[PDB]
């Protein structure tokens, strides 16, 4: 949103394309626990963000989502990250020692360029599907708005700004430890 | 289940706990009437809910409530259900309001849940004791920020309740004169294990942090060393003399302090203007600026770490899951970015995909999970930790005091009182 | 649980509920043996098993029963469970069999679940009483096309059952000649609160729709008028001589019928050809012409409203669940877009997502929820309700008659009755 | 399904896009409880149905949705759909206030051109994520029939008609207060 | 529930059987100490866990197990729960280790499940009794590769606990001196149904196979032949003399074993030198060559359909779900291509998507659902079949055999014992 | 994977589209019960293949699936596939009678051309909703590593290869007698 307020602008469809298949690779490399390629699809000024979502009266609604200053499930720079690669590279990581079991499913998939050259800002939908150990099972869903920069990398692009906005006020599982 | 049976549940003397106390579903029926119906429960922060008409929900055990700001400052704390047929009284986590008004069929109620008015009035309840007829009202007492309730006519005031307790809660509560505000946002998240299992931890559990719980959470917040970590071993541990709460922290060692909160707030927290504030209040050069980390519960489900700052109630859920509902908070007057890193750094470790309390959400699951077995119920766990190990009259730090910091004194405390309440 | 202790569970004379009623699980499994093994339940339509060898299947309480149409037109209802090893005879919701077959082990049932023949008989099973070896039988008994099934050997028949309460079914079920088919379709869903909510509800409870219930729920019918829609105020509710039967109705004030059902079906139901033909088989030009809305159960989960013509079985599933199967009855003469509009409107209305039952649903499931805490158990809920307000002699409508459309009369002989059925 | 039983001609790829894009941006305005706008996209003579469903022996499968003059979870016509407008606009209506957090995941869409100009077949799978208060979760998957006819609005298309194919018998939910 | 009322729920003599005893939570708990805490049970075969160091997790009951390969070769089985708090010793569905730590408080093990030591011991815990607290040993006995295990201190040694059993299990466990090896990989699926459905089945339940249950998975082995299959009507079956075990199993008729196993393995089984060498061994050309489908149940829960060769364990999860635990077996020197047979042929048929067991899924959760019911549960279910049918004394089969392999003189066995178990 | 190491090489949208519309029919044929055609996209030399998947510590984490010669949830050639569809055009097959309801959702379908002529490698990512009798509801989510080859059908491909990459150890459903 800001940017949603009006129907996405035509884009060429190979943009389109270049596009949903970057987060396609994505969801494999989270899905495959390939975390040392995944963060490296992370820009160097990061920012990983998701606020915690509350239960209000229509009226009250512009304060469902908490904002800037605010606690929240994630709320991450390059550095707050790079430590949390550190532990998923643990065989003493219990929470990802057994790995869980995930997907990705990407679809929604919505771009409109950004002021910047080569930057854009994109609203995709998701399902998460966690499954681990024996029969725990968990299943997310929502919207993530990015803003992704090109880049000469192999990927193409770099992740500069997500924002994950879960279909959750509280949280139906016992942790987070995987990435959305 | 007969007296007899429910002593038999826990030995202090042996230190052993039957595991069935966090499986039976029976005692966890009795827990809701002879533990959270008489027991002060946190509700939040006093500056969640600022102005008059703002409101929060909670849960005091597994009755919601609503937490109201009144026109004259009170704090209102009624069962969130209309008492006509039962409809949820207040319908949002947190908002403002003039009045109540239940969407089934309508009675209304002011900004402290008593029953005003009611249609159709004069023709079919014409006689109707409003004030029998509201939901039941807790009594609310706060202290230094926390909003505490306890449903029950006379059980001892929070701060009786609390006795000593109070010492150590300072360690957080007042190290200025300015007080703590929450920052905004609490999070929620469900939990299947029985309740006792987190209460307990947060109790006297150090152990858990100083071995092979946390080895990657504390990782994770080192530069590029690895597994040569320093695990501090000067500490102490806390017993209450009554009421079943404990705490437990580090002294002089900034070691695990720097990998959970970083340098900035480690700093802040032990050297400089604001740790001096806190040594004079506190009245101790030690418990202002030398305590590292601090686990702390406030029996039953009271629990947050001084130094890291996260606050939290245990929800129960039957004796198979329990909510955690934690928020963060910060001396009212510390500076901008000492407030920011707080935040940053709360969520990042002690938060549902914080890379601590990540871990601890896995084992706790586990732990509940094996105990749907029959063996697994039918020896006790063993709560024989460092015995007798405690003076009870160290110069600077009061009730039950031990130097061990890796004990189970003050589990056995919380169990030992748990056993009190139950067989009462 | 000893007949004391359930008799304490409602006192009639002081008007007061205990909410564990809704959330015992024994006292469920007491209901399914004490009400709902001994009572007449609505399994539906006559018209949705026309021919011979037509079937549908529901339940009656939580077993599930085989409702088929005979050769000789009869209606057999016996227990969807094969005595061998009890797999499901019928497998699906509605079709047309010659004979039923055990897809176990092959067992064959005909139309009327009476076991004909064995795979091996002479073999293994030569001495097989197949008489004593079919599935257990209901009594059917059907209401002007309402289907009832009653288990009970000796219970007082449909009709002694019934007793007055035929005179309010009859308002719907006997307008004309022709009766009543039911559009077909079954609409089914699942809502997480006690079945008695939603029976009591429509037993006794206009006070919901006249109050803030449904207020949005009317505003969608009502032309592009705001917040000041005038509530129908008089009427009468009907609380049955014996067995827990209630039903209420509006009279004269037509602005509830057509917010509900729209210009069109209210003119058919008030004014015109139809409406008289059913002033003068009803007997009076009120009854056929007069009454607006009308709500009615037939105790305990047989529930439909008058007008609106949406008919219900709440199925129980345990203390804490009930399915709503519901269906729109019409009078099978109505013209062609008389009977697209009741389809439509109703629908439109009552129905899972109807603007009317939408908001029930979200309702009934937070007043379980809350139930799931101790002290939201520990206090009664208010029944109280314009009491002393009933004549039992009104020159036209028979039993406990009141002036008072919003009253907890009806309500009060649910739960009444409910007490006099657990303690025999 | 009719226009569905030969597999549809393949079509411009800016033809596949404009059409996916319309729904992403549907499922936005649907999923961030933009009502209003929602509406606009019906077309007037909207007919928006969604049948009842069977369990079926297989033989009788034929019978397995409810049929054109027969109950139905939703048959609404611009009317009756204004009317249900006009509920999620009040601070009254209590199934949608607090409202519900909604997903719809949005794919498997196939494109038939339809006899009038301008007019498209789709046929779409969804999965819909609701959840609401604290912990009241519903999965909903299915199919969903549209017809489609190009517009002069800035969203380019309105809904003529749209069949819902849940795929549930018995509704597993409390009750069906947002829209498909 | 006591004694004489548990002697009522299984009736021998008249062949009747309560369907509470699979539906009551109570019963259920009895079971778990009384029947899974004193039986032997499967636990998975020899060459699961092959070189020293070698784990795999299962179930024995409800208790989670580690079943661990000793560096003596032995198999160690212990209680997958550290003493402390309870937290999961093994956390992986196999592996190899050469210690096991407990990752709450990094308690550590020997491959056998010995507390070898204790962080902070000196200081915390200096009369740690490492033997007491040492997570429950089971006894371990295994039958030509298959693991069994038992708790029970004191119960007859698998030898004598299978009893001529052994006979049975022979046909397909020593077919050859090498023994048999487990294709690896275990499949695993949940079936809400209770845990005797499945047992009652394995034991003596041909009947069903002959029938209707398994009609169509029949036709999809089948040439391009339709609805005129020729069903096996000569057989044997087998009720132990004591402990509840059964057998049954086809004669000379190669007709079921072609259509689930395929001509290249009821080759195999019956005619050349594999069969050969087996008809020697076993002491009887029938026995080895001429035996073509047979099921079999070692009580509990131990499963297996000697030729067609899946082995399985089913794992109790209350009275309402099931957990099916399942691989094959092969002779260990069966040629390459027969083995890959076996392999193919098990899952395309016996697995949860396979043409046979697919069905049995779909029918056993029915029943459970149904059994929900009140009137469901209150008659008893029909165990008369092919009543005294049985000598004792046949010159070949010990035990009670039946010329009837369409019987269930061995599921009144299994719930004679049963009842014998619960009741002692 | 071995394949997917690198992220794949752009494509002409008119393949993606191409592959993309042959799943979504492809879903279309099993969701409506279109057994007889479906089977008919199977090649000839069809190996449909669905591994048993293991909760492992992650240093043991080569082993997670099953292997080439070892038990697995499904390994069928074309003549088992075979006797799988005469069981579901049976009215005595009861776990198709009465049949399932379920829905494939079809996403992050990414392509690789292989070294034959017109076969191609695929990754794709689905949720599979199996709905059936009153309230039984399964969700399954996985990958789908498919070879497709092209073809003179009306659909213009054929199923050489499937490897079914489910998301459970334990199976969480009482069967698998759907195909995925
Ligand atoms: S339950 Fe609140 S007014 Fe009736
Ligand atoms: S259970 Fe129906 S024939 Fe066996
Ligand atoms: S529970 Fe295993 S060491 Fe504490
Ligand atoms: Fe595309
Ligand atoms: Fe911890
Ligand atoms: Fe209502
Ligand atoms: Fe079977």
């Amino acid at each position: 949103a800001d940017v949603f307020l009006r129907k996405p602008a035509p884009v060429a469809p190979e943009l389109q394309h270049e596009v949903e298949q970057f987060y396609y690779w994505e969801a494999k490399l989270l899905n495959d626990r390939r975390f040392e390629e995944w963060f490296a699809l992370l820009a160097e000024d990061i920012h990983y963000f998701m606020p915690i979502r509350t239960t209000r009266i229509m009226r009250d609604s512009r304060l469902e989502y908490s904002g800037s200053r605010e606690y929240a499930h994630f709320d991450d720079d390059a550095t707050m990250m790079k430590g949390r690669l550190r532990k998923i590279t643990s065989d003493v990581s219990w929470s990802e020692n057994p790995a869980s079991r995930t997907r990705h499913l990407v679809s929604n998939v919505m771009i409109v360029g950004a002021e910047a050259e080569g930057e854009y800002e994109i609203s995709s939908a998701f399902i998460v599907y966690r499954n681990r150990l024996e029969r725990q099972l968990d299943i997310f869903a929502g919207e993530r708005r990015d803003t992704l920069r090109r880049n000469t990398s192999e990927a193409g692009f770099e992740i500069v700004n997500r924002t994950i906005l879960i279909d959750q006020s509280t949280i139906l599982a016992n942790n987070l430890s995987f990435f959305f | 289940w007969n007296t007899s049976e429910i002593e038999a549940l826990f030995d202090e003397h042996a230190g052993r706990i039957d595991p069935r106390i966090y499986t039976d579903e029976d005692l966890y029926q009795l827990e809701l009437e002879r533990v959270f119906a008489r027991s002060w429960l946190l509700l939040g922060h006093e500056t969640q809910i600022r102005k008059p008409g703002d409101y929060i929900t909670t849960y005091m055990g597994e009755d919601p409530v609503v937490v109201v700001r009144q026109k004259d400052a009170s704090i209102a704390v009624f069962l969130n259900q209309c008492r006509h047929r039962g409809m949820r009284i207040c319908r949002a986590d947190a908002g403002n309001a003039k009045a109540f008004t239940c969407s089934y069929h309508g009675w209304a109620y002011d900004t402290a849940g008593n029953l005003v008015n009611v249609p159709y009035e004069a023709e079919s309840f014409a006689c109707l004791n409003k004030k029998e007829w509201s939901p039941l009202k807790a009594r609310v007492e706060t202290y230094k920020g926390l909003i505490f309730a306890n449903w029950d006519e006379n059980a001892v005031d929070l701060d009786t309740y609390l006795g000593e307790a109070k010492f150590y809660m300072d360690h957080m509560l007042d190290r200025t004169e300015a007080g703590t505000e929450a920052i905004p946002g609490v999070q929620k998240w469900v939990i299947p294990c029985n309740w006792k299992f987190a209460a307990e931890q947060f109790c006297s559990d150090m152990y858990h942090a100083g071995t092979t719980s946390h080895l990657s959470g504390i990782l994770a917040g080192l530069p590029e060393e690895m597994a040569d970590l320093a695990p501090p071993t000067v500490g102490k541990q806390y017993r209450a003399s009554w009421g079943g709460h404990g705490s437990g922290f580090y002294v002089g060692d900034p070691n695990l302090m720097l990998a959970i909160m970083g340098p900035k707030v480690t700093s802040y927290w032990t050297e400089g203007p604001a740790s001096e504030k806190a040594a004079e209040r506190l009245g101790s050069v030690e418990r202002g600026s030398k305590l590292m980390v601090e686990h702390m519960t406030v029996f039953p489900t009271c629990s947050f770490l001084p130094g890291i700052n996260t606050v939290r109630t245990w929800h129960p859920r039957g004796p198979n899951e329990v909510e955690v509902w934690a928020f963060t908070v910060v001396d009212a007057d510390a500076p901008d970015d000492i407030k920011e890193e707080f935040r940053r750094q709360t969520l990042r470790t002690f938060s549902a995909g914080g890379v601590f309390e990540q871990d601890d959400g896995e084992n706790w699951v586990e732990i509940q999970h094996i105990l749907r077995g029959h063996k697994a119920r039918s020896r006790p766990f063993n709560a024989e930790m460092s015995m007798d190990q405690t003076v009870d009259n160290d110069p600077v730090y009061p009730g039950r005091i031990s130097n061990n910091v890796y004990s189970e004194e003050a589990a056995r405390g919380l169990y030992a009182h748990w056993l009190r309440m139950m067989t009462s």
